């Protein structure tokens, strides 16, 4: 099978920059190369066909070039909505193989997270388990640390964090850290808190609550 | 309006069989070649097979030959993908796609159906509210311990969309998934407006409308 090697595997660029994604074919495919855009949770969208011909409704900023074994996709002026994984595909030889893809992330101004804390619900507590959630909303860069404390004691191995995909409008990330404890462990302590460290914050930020308030 | 509606996806035990179907509409069905393409995180995109709706003739990728059978029903504008002897490696989102002539580039793609190959059982989620004890306030929903993926979350029956952050699902030690859906709203609306999150996990048919009260 013909291998389609994309370079780089991922990249970051500011809004308005010229982005260049290259695709290398293991053998000559002339101009039988298509480019696709796959946004998270969405089906791939056709961008370019015949190596250089732009599909209907595709913005002017997207353009393809190249023949034989070397192909390039160019975004003349990167937009916040252009956050996606881009795939090259050879389509004139079976089994019409696709490249690994290139994740395009957007570089933007540093944005501090708005931090929120949530106590376990009364409905959950009757199930013998307790979840304490710490939300870090709309921040840049992606790097952030969330430490948990119960009765002023640092927690380990009982928390899971989840990060959203880069926002298509403001290019920010969101994070949630879930502290899971048994109803017994939750009922034997009072102070619950999460400490947030991020580049956009001069000093760490704390959000907390006292069980039974 | 061209639309490719997929069905038949879901949880299947290893060694099991699944039949995916794709209902095509908004174009002359017999005028274009129909395909199935698969996507898996880390694995990328893979062309599965193609069928000519006019003749009924199908071509398969050598990895899926014998194991998958691609048929068509012109009277129903539907193509069928019979997938036999499914393994964990077959877990992917399967896309129905359209192409024209000897050029196998796809202009139209379906929504995609997730196929989960696992020995684990279907479990519906427990839905709990996320409410607090300045100008902007945050409220959410905890969708805990469900299998398989996916889950959909909406707020106020789809009226509230701005500031909504539905976090990707995290696989827990138990082999069960869990996620949170949050929303940032003005603080003054907490006492005058009702906030309800609507959770839907189609595999277990669990449809919950949880009211979030601060």
């Amino acid at each position: 099978d013909i291998q389609m090697t994309q370079s780089p595997s991922s990249l970051s660029a500011s809004v308005g920059d010229r982005v260049t994604i290259t695709c290398k074919a293991s053998q000559d495919v002339s101009i039988g190369v298509a480019w696709y855009q796959r946004k998270p949770g969405d089906a791939p969208k056709l961008l370019i066909y015949s190596a250089s011909y732009r599909y209907t409704g595709v913005p002017s900023r997207f353009s393809g070039s190249g023949s034989g074994t070397d192909f390039t996709l160019t975004i003349s002026s990167l937009q916040p909505e252009d956050f996606a994984t881009y795939y090259c595909q050879q389509y004139y030889i079976y089994p019409y193989t696709f490249g690994q893809g290139t994740k395009v992330e957007i570089k933007r101004t540093v944005a501090a997270p708005s931090v929120f804390i949530f106590p376990p619900s009364k409905e959950q507590l009757k199930s013998g388990t307790a979840s304490v959630v710490c939300l870090l909303n709309n921040f840049y860069p992606r790097e952030a640390k969330v430490q948990w404390k119960v009765d002023n004691a640092l927690q380990s191995g009982n928390s899971q964090e989840s990060v959203t995909e880069q926002d298509s409008k403001d290019s920010t990330y969101s994070l949630s850290s879930t502290l899971t404890l048994s109803k017994a462990d939750y009922e034997k302590h009072k102070v619950y808190a999460c400490e947030v460290t991020h580049q956009g914050l001069s000093s760490p930020v704390t959000k907390s609550f006292n069980r039974g308030e | 309006e061209v639309q490719l509606v997929e069905s038949g996806g879901g949880l299947v035990q290893p060694g099991g069989s699944l039949r995916l179907s794709c209902a095509a509409s908004g174009f002359t069905f017999t005028d274009y070649t129909m395909d199935w393409v698969r996507y898996a995180p880390g694995k990328g995109l893979e062309w599965v097979a193609d069928v000519n709706p006019n003749s009924g003739g199908s071509i398969y990728n050598q990895r899926f030959k014998g194991r998958f059978t691609l048929s068509v029903d012109r009277s129903k504008n539907t193509l069928y993908l019979q997938m036999n002897s499914l393994r964990a490696e077959d877990t992917a989102v399967y896309y129905c796609a359209r192409n024209l002539g000897p050029s196998f580039y796809f202009d139209y793609w379906g929504r995609g159906t997730l196929v989960t190959v696992s020995s684990a059982s279907t479990k519906g989620p427990s839905v709990f509210p996320l409410a607090p004890c300045g100008g902007t306030a945050a409220l959410g929903c905890l969708v805990k311990d469900y299998f398989p993926e996916p889950v959909t979350v909406s707020w106020n029956s789809g009226a509230l969309t701005s500031g909504v952050h539905t976090f990707p699902a995290v696989l827990q030690s138990s082999g069960l998934y869990s996620l949170s859906s949050v929303v940032t709203v003005p603080s003054s609306s907490l006492g005058t407006q009702t906030y309800i999150c609507n959770v839907n996990h189609k595999p277990s048919n669990t449809k919950v409308d949880k009211k979030v009260e601060p």
